[PDB]
């Protein structure tokens, strides 16, 4: 109950350390908050005498510090390793650099040290004394130089270690199999090189284990059928080489693998194929060959499967609906010249297809087949089927697709009606072909709909007014997509609500009611035959980061409303009949004098003076 | 990626009701694709528009690591607490608008060692002290506003201040010089 | 145009 003395200057001491109060802390001696630590916020004190100290005084002793997210700004004072009777110190999230003292790994009662998220920097100390620690956590800081050499010897309880996020370079330690114990072991995101120590793989608790994002290399050594306790494994972005050991019978609680980019080569292990255990395994972009064998008796708990970007060849498994948990599948960039089987009819489990330029053919009867799977929700036939025709059947559905990506194909034909049997579409990119007719009025009528790509076909006639009504534009397990370097967008919320028409042939003018879209971040109209004034009512599109109307045919004058818009960052008139004053307000000033080119009469700042 | 965490910073220290940042994430290789983010085509980020958007809380140093960024566009928001003099590390800004927000504190002596800035508004807050000097090294600087603060201090005619007039430093709390309309005792 | 790899 009441405050111990040394303890309460070992955290006065912490104290000075800070660059800003605490709150919950009496602090600087003005304050009204209790003089005792006890009552302090993120302070847990524990009786003298349950920590079994039988001395003359009964005192509260300090065992928890946690502090995580209180926005601390300034070093981490020595002092902290007085507080002898510490288990847990937790920092997370905090802004506090220096380097760490020594004497902090000397504390023989701390059970969990979290520092991670702040700006600890110098080499990390090596000597570690810590013989009651569960958890070790410096993720994401400054550290750099070794791992220390020595650092499990005197953990011995350990359970966690996590070093990721940092600038730790060299070798993984010989001295990484004295941690017996440890379960979690984080190297991710440093500057690791060398092979892997022989000595990892006698770490037979080991549970999870990441190593990516460093430069790794060598083989991967068969020896890793030792670790069999082994559930998740991150091996991306090294560069380890050769095949990939066929150890996969031995890690029988594996459930998630995950290779990708390293420069792998050969076929898959036959024992990878028959796991029973993984459920995501994820090899892509590495020079893996062959024919693709999965044997979906033995794969019962497959789930997310990514192949993509790899050197196999031959054809689409078609056994593949026979692994009855498999959810996604990521087959972009494998060069099949091939059609889907037809045995893709029974694949009730797949929700995620990708075929993105993977030279697939014959689309007709993809979508034939495809239509099928009951779950199908994102479907990316991008980069395929060249030149062939974009079906027109009525039949077609696919009822609970949220995304479809068929892009790039130069398909021919128009937007078809069997479209409509999808009304959850959130996302519909069609462009770069050869697509033509009139843009659809029933398009309007998606109420999912935020993302609606058209651009760089030959679409005639003029915007529906409809688009001006879509629902989701008026008001409000993995598989990235990238966007054409190319951007990386992790599910479909990621991209910024979108009406792109640019490049086609649409003539008419540019509807009022647009001003009713209050969701959409990006107006795309650039390289059309549209006509006409630009309607003062753009100004209630309040969301709108980009408003592009160049290469058109628009006369009249911008309208001064369109400083209204806040968010806008990029905007184009370019090469249009416009005439007048061009607006003042701030975002306009920003403007660069190319996004108001070729139209004569236009005047004011960014051209010649009214 | 460094540029993402100090964004992110500058996210986890403001207040966003209307959740315009909820598409900052931290976990991404890089913020190109967060909203109200701009890149250029090297992927670094050379504009942030946050104007108008209701944000509350405070700036952050870290802003000073976007070493491409050009236009600064906080106005017209409720922010609060100092600007940083990290700003000052940002070499290619030509516009930086807080105004009408709450900012107080002085004005960074740093924000002199911006030569391309076009825009300068600090207009409409509460910010106090002197008018720092450097400013009139920067002689790229067409748009000055400083009206409506606690400002308190000496402004000279020389250099880049020669371009200006009363109306930038109008309704501060003690201004005198020949750019402004009280001479200096 | 969107992509995935
Ligand atoms: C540190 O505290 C945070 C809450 O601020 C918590 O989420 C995290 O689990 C803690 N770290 C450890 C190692 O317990
Ligand atoms: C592993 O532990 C043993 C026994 O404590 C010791 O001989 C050896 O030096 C330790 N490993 C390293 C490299 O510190
Ligand atoms: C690994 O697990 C078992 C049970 O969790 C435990 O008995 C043993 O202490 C652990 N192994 C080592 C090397 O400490
Ligand atoms: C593919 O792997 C190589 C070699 O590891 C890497 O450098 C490259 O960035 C990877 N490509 C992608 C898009 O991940
Ligand atoms: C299947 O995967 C799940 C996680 O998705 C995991 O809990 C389980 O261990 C795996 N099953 C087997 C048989 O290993
Ligand atoms: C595939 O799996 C089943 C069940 O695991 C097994 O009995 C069968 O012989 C395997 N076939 C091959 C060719 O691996
Ligand atoms: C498509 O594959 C081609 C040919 O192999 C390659 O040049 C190109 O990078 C790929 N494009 C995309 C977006 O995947
Ligand atoms: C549009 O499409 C063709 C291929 O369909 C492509 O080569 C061209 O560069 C694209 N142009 C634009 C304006 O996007
Ligand atoms: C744009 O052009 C006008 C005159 O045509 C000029 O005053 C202004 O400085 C130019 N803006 C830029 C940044 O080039
Ligand atoms: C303007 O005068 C001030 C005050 O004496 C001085 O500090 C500053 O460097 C001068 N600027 C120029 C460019 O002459």
């Amino acid at each position: 109950l009441t405050c111990n003395s040394n303890d309460l200057k070992a955290l006065e001491g912490f104290m000075r350390g800070l660059e800003s109060s605490i709150d919950g802390w009496k602090w600087n001696e003005s304050s009204s908050f209790s003089s005792n630590c006890c009552d302090w916020v993120g302070i847990s004190c524990k009786s003298s005498v349950s920590l079994g100290l039988d001395d003359v005084n009964e005192s509260g002793r300090v065992v928890e510090l946690e502090l995580g997210r209180r926005k601390l700004s300034g070093k981490l004072s020595e002092s902290v390793a007085k507080l002898d009777q510490l288990k847990v110190l937790n920092l997370t999230h905090n802004s506090l650099s220096g380097s760490i003292a020594a004497s902090l790994l000397n504390l023989s009662n701390l059970e969990v040290l979290d520092l991670s998220s702040n700006d600890f920097s110098g080499l990390f100390p090596s000597l570690i004394n810590l013989p009651s620690l569960r958890v070790l956590n410096v993720y994401e800081n400054s550290f750099h130089g070794l791992i220390p050499a020595s650092l499990c010897n005197n953990l011995p309880r350990i359970r966690e270690i996590d070093l990721a996020m940092n600038y730790f370079d060299g070798s993984i330690p010989v001295g990484i199999g004295n941690c017996s114990s440890v379960e979690y072991l984080g190297l991710a995101s440093n500057n690791l090189s060398g092979s892997i120590p022989q000595e990892l793989f006698q770490l037979s608790n080991l549970s999870v284990l990441a190593l990516q994002n460093n430069r790794l290399s060598g083989a991967l050594s068969s020896k890793l059928g030792k670790l069999s306790n082994l559930g998740r494994l991150d091996i991306s972005s090294n560069k380890f080489s050769g095949k990939i050991p066929d150890v996969f019978l031995e890690l029988n609680k594996l459930w998630y693998f995950s290779a990708q980019s390293n420069l792998f080569n050969g076929e898959m292990p036959r024992s990878l194929s028959n796991s029973r255990s993984i459920s995501l395994l994820s090899l892509r972009n590495n020079t893996l060959s062959g024919q693709i064998y999965l044997n979906c008796s033995a794969m019962t708990n497959l789930t997310s499967l990514d192949l993509a970007s790899n050197s196999f060849s031959g054809s689409i498994p078609s056994n593949l609906p026979n692994c009855l948990r498999l959810k996604t599948i990521n087959f972009a960039k494998i060069k099949f010249i091939a059609q889907i089987p037809e045995s893709f009819k029974n694949f009730q489990s797949l929700t995620s297809l990708s075929f993105s330029n993977s030279s697939i053919q014959n689309i007709s009867s993809a979508l034939e087949i495809l239509q099928h799977c009951q779950n199908l929700k994102t479907l990316v036939l991008t980069l395929n089927f060249q030149k062939e025709e974009l079906p027109s059947v009525p039949s077609l559905q696919f009822k609970n697709l949220k995304v479809l990506i068929i892009a790039s194909c130069q398909l021919r034909g128009t937007v078809p009606q069997w479209l409509s049997n999808s009304p959850s579409l959130q996302l519909l990119d069609l462009s770069w072909n050869q697509l033509s007719g009139t843009i659809p009025p029933w398009l309007g009528s998606l109420n999912s709909l935020f993302y609606l790509d058209l651009s760089n076909n030959t679409f005639i006639g003029e915007i529906p007014h409809s688009l001006t009504s879509l629902q989701s534009l008026v008001s409000k397990p993995d598989f990235p997509f990238f966007k054409k370097g190319g951007l990386q967008y992790n599910q479909p919320s990621s991209f910024p609500p979108m009406i792109d028409l640019s490049y086609n042939s649409l003539n008419g003018s540019i509807w009022p009611e647009f001003g009713d879209l209050r969701q959409l971040h990006v107006l795309n109209l650039k390289n059309n035959n549209l006509s006409g004034n630009i309607p003062a009512n753009l100004s209630g599109m309040t969301s709108l980061e980009v408003l592009d109307l160049s290469h058109n045919n628009l006369s009249g004058n911008i309208p001064p409303s369109l400083v209204k818009l806040s968010f806008l960052s990029t905007f184009s008139v370019a090469y249009n009949k416009l005439s007048g004053p061009i607006p003042t307000g701030v975002q306009f000033q920003t403007f660069p004098n190319s996004s108001f080119e070729g139209n004569q009469g236009l005047c004011g700042e960014h051209a010649s003076p009214c | 990626n460094m540029e993402g965490d100090a964004l992110h910073s500058l996210r986890a220290n403001l207040v966003d009701p209307n959740n315009v940042l909820q598409s900052w994430d931290p976990t991404l290789v890089n913020p190109c694709t967060w909203f109200h983010v701009t890149c250029n085509n090297e992927n670094s980020v050379i504009r942030v528009d946050l104007g108008n958007a209701d944000l509350s809380g405070q700036l952050v140093p870290q802003l000073g690591q976007l070493k491409n960024l050009q236009y600064l566009e906080l106005y017209s928001n409720n922010i609060t607490g100092p600007v940083p003099s990290d700003l000052g590390n940002l070499t290619n800004l030509v516009s930086l608008d807080l105004y009408l927000n709450s900012f107080t504190g002085p004005i960074p002596d740093s924000l002199g060692k911006l030569f391309k800035l076009r825009f300068l508004r600090l207009n409409n807050n509460s910010l106090t002290g002197p008018i720092p000097m450097s400013l009139t090294n920067i002689m790229t600087l067409q748009v000055l506003d400083l009206s409506n603060n606690r400002l308190s201090g000496s402004v000279p005619d020389n250099g880049s201040f020669s371009l200006f007039t009363p109306i930038s430093f109008a309704n501060n709390l003690d201004l005198c010089g020949p750019v402004t309309s009280r001479p200096c005792p | 145009y969107i992509y995935t790899q």
